[PDB]
């Protein structure tokens, strides 16, 4: 899961000024896309894979003389050991599809139950043996806003030049609705409500609450 | 443009370590070609030496 | 973070006021305006562009 | 790869071998 966190991260970078007197806004595109495509990349490499050791102080096991017997070797490291182990389980088809143990893993595991999951089969095998990006990330996130800002007032100025009748009165009556707003929170202060100067609808409230 | 340059030259890095990476792909696989053309002819030998003996 | 009702409503009247005493011209934003076009990234960035665009050709 | 699953299914298969033909010792 991703963390949130306390600051915008990205910006939609709006696409309603017009594209005859503004230029190079594509080329702003072009430039976010090429680097939504050179990272995609990167990241591809970053979960990379790699075979290096499939056969090929604590990192170097000797391993003891019957386990010698499934792997051909008398040392190597861990992965070697599980992994080879697990091969020759596989190898000579031992997986019940219709663990069945074979002859020498019965040596190998000290076991006669001729069958075991393989959990308990590695089990014996074990008992055998970055800053400055976010600065330019809100850096830029912190244009991408600033272009965000003087584009809304672009659009606004320019919804005014076309029907100014229309967006007048609505500031008209947003002003009115929104000064209303604001003026409904200076009544509880604690220097005037103990005063007495209030409580001379604060009191038809009191009916309802003794009514409920 | 200037992330781009920051995110272009992990690019031109990951280029020397991926083929740096393909130049551990053949000093590697043919060390074990070579070993198993001596193990074949060391198996041959030790073949040959164990018929010559009663046991086979 | 930490917006409320009263965050939000008293921001979207000063937008709104902001634009609306600037149509009657009452309002001067030169501090504001001498902070994108006026400063000299107008021209240093340019002079930054007029290099790596050449740096770009070998 | 597809030359080390082969040393190894060829290293695996030879030590079936070496330990079924140490058994053969009576001779």
């Amino acid at each position: 899961n991703p963390v949130p966190v306390t600051y915008p991260t990205d910006a939609y970078i709006p696409t309603y000024l017009p594209d005859d007197k503004v230029s190079n806004l594509a080329d702003l595109k072009k430039l976010i896309e090429m680097d939504s495509r050179l990272d995609l990349y990167l990241t591809r490499r970053r979960l990379d894979t790699s075979i290096n050791l499939p056969t090929n102080d604590g990192g170097k096991v000797q391993y003891s003389p019957n386990l010698a017997t499934l792997i051909g070797m008398q040392t190597g490291s861990v992965n070697d050991a599980v992994y080879s182990i697990y091969k020759y389980i596989l190898i000579n088809n031992l997986f019940v599809t219709e663990v069945k143990l074979d002859s020498l893993l019965q040596k190998v595991l000290d076991t006669n139950a001729a069958h075991l999951p393989l959990m308990n089969v590695v089990q014996t095998v074990n008992k055998l043996v970055d800053a400055e990006d976010t600065a330019k990330l809100r850096e830029i996130t912190k244009l991408a806003l600033q272009l965000n800002s003087s584009a809304q007032k672009y659009q606004f100025f320019h919804e005014l030049s076309l029907h100014p009748r229309e967006t007048l009165t609505h500031y008209l009556w947003s002003s009115k609705q929104n000064e209303l707003v604001l003026q409904g929170d200076q009544y509880f202060n604690e220097d005037a409500a103990r005063t007495s100067d209030i409580y001379s609808s604060l009191m038809g409230n009191i009916s309802l609450l003794y009514s409920q | 443009m200037e992330k781009l340059e920051s995110k272009f030259t992990k690019l031109c890095d990951l280029e020397t370590q991926l083929e740096m990476e393909k130049l551990k792909y053949v000093k590697e696989s043919e060390k074990m070609l070579n070993d198993r053309l001596s193990l074949s002819k060391q198996i041959l030998d030790l073949n040959k030496s164990l018929e010559e003996l009663n046991v086979s | 973070n930490n917006v409320t009702l009263k965050n939000l409503t008293a921001f979207q009247l000063l937008s709104q006021r902001e634009n609306i005493c600037e149509l009657l011209n009452l309002v001067e934003s030169t501090e504001r305006h001498n902070s994108i076009i006026n400063p000299e990234r107008q021209r240093m960035s340019l002079e930054e562009m007029k290099k790596m665009l050449d740096a770009l050709k070998n | 790869v597809k030359e080390s699953e082969k040393m190894l299914n060829d290293r695996l298969s030879l030590s079936k071998q070496i330990l079924d033909l140490n058994k053969s010792l009576e001779e």
